């Protein structure tokens, strides 16, 4: 039903901030909540943050204060997450997920294809 | 939906109902007793409308009145079902009865019926385009030289749909056969018009030889004779003939020689009149 | 934070077999739990949320069972498309943690 | 009553019930203490008469606001989310569900309308999401000053008091039409006794006499048997034929 | 389970509807008979004619 598109592969030096976009198409947009998940190549998944754009609540993981912020634009109907001060152990596949009011915000109904992000010298 | 312009226009035929159209009034068992019952019946020896299907394609929309008797002299299962309703559209509630090759389906929905609904192996059912509000469904076993004579009586009384049916192996044949109750339904809708459903064999399509008859019921009093096994064997129309009236009065099938007082006659009024004083002055109600 | 473990880590099963995976939290998390399957290299997909409710489009064969601190996912008749990595996710209290990830393979 | 999740109060569910046998007694096992207010009908006499259709509406509301779900009441939920007609007959069943609809982080999936131009007519649904222009300046869909989103969230947490805990509410509405009644409750039964003068009831048919095995052969649809003197003398047992 | 306390409470409140507000009811039962009537209403006596 709802299609998700993420950005391309991202390669950078550790000392900068990276902005990742997530476009969702299908159904009414105001009923969606956007969740961001990590997947390191050498381990499983790990959740960072959840945003409710219509109610304006952002909630991030305890180890991600001051490094990642998640926002959304209703005109473009997109979500964005920016992560700053990258370290080498932050290279991973980033997954954008969507939860529906009919159902649950916390659960992830649809998943994006993910973006591979790597930092090195 | 497919509009059919291959119709051949002929006036409907008329024939004699003879002594057909009797059914069990209720659920009570009686043996060797003659019983007088007042109910909606089909008069003896009355006009009954006759439709042929063969390029005769007779599918007109008939009034329902107070109840209907539907007879079919048929073979190889050409007749398939019926449609009931008031406007036959999604505006009002409609009822659909079908008996396909699998089973019997009864539905109550706001169908958008086609102008020419029918069935066309047979897997092309052009009966409705949509079903918006469905409030009742029911599934039941199949009801099924001309060899089949199928008689049905449909009644709609205080929100209940009653269907009586009978099947016999054989114009309308001369004989007697009571109709056993078949289906009771708590539909609770108003039905004032109906339509039948035919099946067409594709070869474009050819319609086999078939014929059916439609009659209308009205209330009257009958005398029914139960045998010792509880099966209705004969009936007498108390309002058909003066001899029949005497039989009903004496409550017997044979009357001895003599004179008998049966009933009273009185001429009915022809029209109505009204007379009031020639006043055209409105009363002072606004001032009060 | 809530620390949970999925067991066993590695399972070997075959087509048509009946299998189960256990998933236990440290303390009580009520019945807030979700399960996801991942093909190698593909995106995760939701199967069951609330530990009992089955997501539309997923075959009815998958069955979740649990009340608190102990949950199980059961498969009646396995098919070759059922070989994946299974992750739990509890969403009671913040810091939603994920599981180790059970990988189910064939017997060679 | 055993659904996993209930609909929000503003988008309250609507379920039609017909052609079924309803046993309301089970509804007394939901909770040790719960409200069972019934309007226009005594709850203990719900197993005898019956109706044509039943309407069930289920949702979740804050505990202290449950008193607004009643005819003749007013407040926030009463006129903005769910309005009950004054000429209402039926029952309301509300019970605490803190163990099933509470999140330590906080439940945000339950929403309720806060702003509306006017009140709600009885049995009306408003699922609009247009911004509310509180003032005179048209903001055209930005939540600035005098522009507030009509919906707010019941941030349910188990640490809340009883006055804020979620409560699951189910409203049952009955009515009478000319159509035959079909939603009728159980009628029970009793083991048969033969060859003794007893009082018997057969499908609402009273009688008193001795029941004996009969040699009569009814037609399959036949129910009762009547003699020459027009009295009931043969009966068919409804359970075993 | 299947064991209910037989008594309930009329949680009377002034904000209830008319159909749930408390009503005080007094029932007077008479036993009109030929026995000496000890409860007779106001009337007037008269000389014995
Ligand atoms: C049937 O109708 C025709 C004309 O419509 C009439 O002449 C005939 O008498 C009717 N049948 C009977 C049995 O009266
Ligand atoms: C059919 O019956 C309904 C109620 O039973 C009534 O309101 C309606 O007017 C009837 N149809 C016609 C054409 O009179
Ligand atoms: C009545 O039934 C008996 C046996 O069932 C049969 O012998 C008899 O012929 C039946 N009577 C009639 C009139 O069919
Ligand atoms: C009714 O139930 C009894 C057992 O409870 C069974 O023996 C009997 O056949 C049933 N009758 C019908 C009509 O289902």
């Amino acid at each position: 039903q709802v299609q998700l598109v993420q950005s391309g592969a991202e390669v950078k030096k550790p000392g900068s901030s990276v902005k990742v976009s997530c476009k969702a198409s299908g159904g009414t947009f105001s009923s969606y909540s956007f969740i961001w998940v990590r997947q390191a190549p050498g381990q499983g998944l790990e959740w960072m943050g959840r945003i409710i754009p219509i109610l304006g609540i952002a909630n991030y993981a305890q180890k991600f204060q001051g490094r990642v912020t998640i926002t959304a634009d209703k005109s473009t109907t997109t979500a964005y997450m920016e992560l700053s001060s990258l370290r080498s152990e932050d290279t991973a596949v980033y997954y954008c997920a969507r939860g529906t009011e009919y159902g649950d915000y916390d659960v992830s109904h649809d998943w994006g294809q993910g973006t591979l992000v790597t930092v090195s010298s | 939906c497919v509009n059919l312009t291959t119709r051949t226009q002929l006036p409907p035929a008329y024939t004699n109902s003879f002594t057909r159209g009797v059914y069990y009034p209720d659920k009570v068992f009686r043996s060797s007793v003659l019983h007088s019952t007042q109910d909606l019946f089909l008069p003896f020896f009355s006009n009954v409308t006759w439709f042929h299907v063969i390029k005769r394609f007779d599918n007109p929309v008939l009034p329902f009145n107070d109840g209907v008797y539907f007879a079919s002299i048929e073979k190889s299962n050409i007749i398939r079902g019926w449609i009931f309703g008031t406007t036959l559209d999604s505006k009002t509630q409609s009822l659909l009865i079908v008996n396909n090759a699998t089973n019997v389906v009864i539905k109550v929905c706001e169908f958008q019926f086609c102008n020419d609904p029918f069935l066309d192996m047979e897997s092309e059912f052009r009966v409705y385009s949509s079903a918006n509000n469905c409030t009742f469904e029911y599934v039941s076993q199949p009801f099924l030289n001309f060899k089949n004579l199928r008689e049905f009586v449909f009644k709609n009384i205080d929100g209940y749909f009653k269907i009586y049916s009978k099947h016999t192996p054989i114009d309308l044949p001369q004989g007697f056969s009571a109709l056993e109750p078949l289906v009771d339904l708590p539909i609770g809708i108003n039905i004032t018009r109906f339509q039948t459903l035919l099946a067409l064999h594709r070869s474009g399509w050819t319609a086999g030889a078939a014929a059916y008859y439609v009659g209308y019921l009205q209330p009257r009093t009958f005398l029914l004779k139960y045998n010792e096994n509880g099966t209705i064997t004969d009936a007498v129309d108390c309002a058909l003939d003066p001899l029949s009236e005497t039989k009903c009065t004496l409550k017997s099938f044979t009357v001895e020689k003599g004179i008998y007082q049966t009933s009273n006659f009185r001429v009915q009024p022809t029209e109505s009149i009204v007379r009031f004083p020639n006043i055209t002055n409105l009363c002072p109600f606004d001032e009060v | 934070d809530i620390q949970m473990t999925q067991s066993p880590s590695t399972l070997s099963a075959s087509v048509g077999d009946r299998v189960t995976i256990t998933c236990r939290a440290s303390q009580s998390i009520s019945s807030w739990l979700a399960w996801y399957q991942q093909k190698p290299g593909k995106a995760p997909k939701l199967l069951i949320y609330k530990a009992s409710s089955l997501e539309s489009g997923v075959p009815s064969r998958f069955s979740g069972s649990g009340s608190g601190t102990e949950f199980t996912l059961t498969i009646s008749s396995l098919q070759p498309d059922d070989f994946a990595t299974y992750y739990c996710q509890q969403y009671n209290s913040y810091s939603h943690t994920f599981g180790q990830g059970t990988k189910l393979e064939i017997k060679r | 009553f055993n659904a996993t999740r209930f609909a929000s109060v503003y988008a309250w569910n609507r379920k039609r019930i017909s052609n079924c046998v309803a046993d309301y007694s089970v509804l007394y096992n939901l909770a040790p203490f719960f409200t069972f207010k019934c309007y226009g009908v005594s709850p203990t006499k719900l197993n005898d008469l019956c109706f044509t259709n039943v309407y069930a509406d289920s949702f979740v509301i804050r505990g202290d606001e449950v008193r607004q779900i009643a005819p003749g009441q007013t407040g926030n939920i009463a006129d903005y989310n769910y309005k009950l007609p004054d000429d209402f007959t039926g029952c309301v069943i509300a019970w605490n569900s803190n163990k099933l609809d509470s999140k330590v982080s906080g439940n945000y999936n339950y929403l309720y309308r806060l702003f509306r131009k006017s009140n709600l007519k009885p049995f009306e649904r408003d699922i609009s999401t247009e911004i509310y222009q509180a003032g005179n300046k048209p903001c055209n869909g930005v939540a600035g000053f005098n522009c507030y989103f009509p919906l707010r969230s019941y941030s349910f947490r188990p640490t809340y008091g009883v006055g804020h805990q979620p409560y699951r509410v189910v409203v049952l509405s009955f009515e009478l039409l000319h159509a035959p009644a079909t939603v009728c409750g159980p009628k029970k039964s009793t083991n048969l006794v033969k060859n003794k003068c007893v009082n018997f009831n057969f499908n609402g048919l009273k009688g008193t006499g001795v029941l004996t095995e009969s040699n009569k052969k009814f037609l399959p649809f036949q129910q009762f048997g009547r003699d020459i003197a027009d009295t009931t003398d043969a009966v068919r047992d409804p359970q075993t034929l």
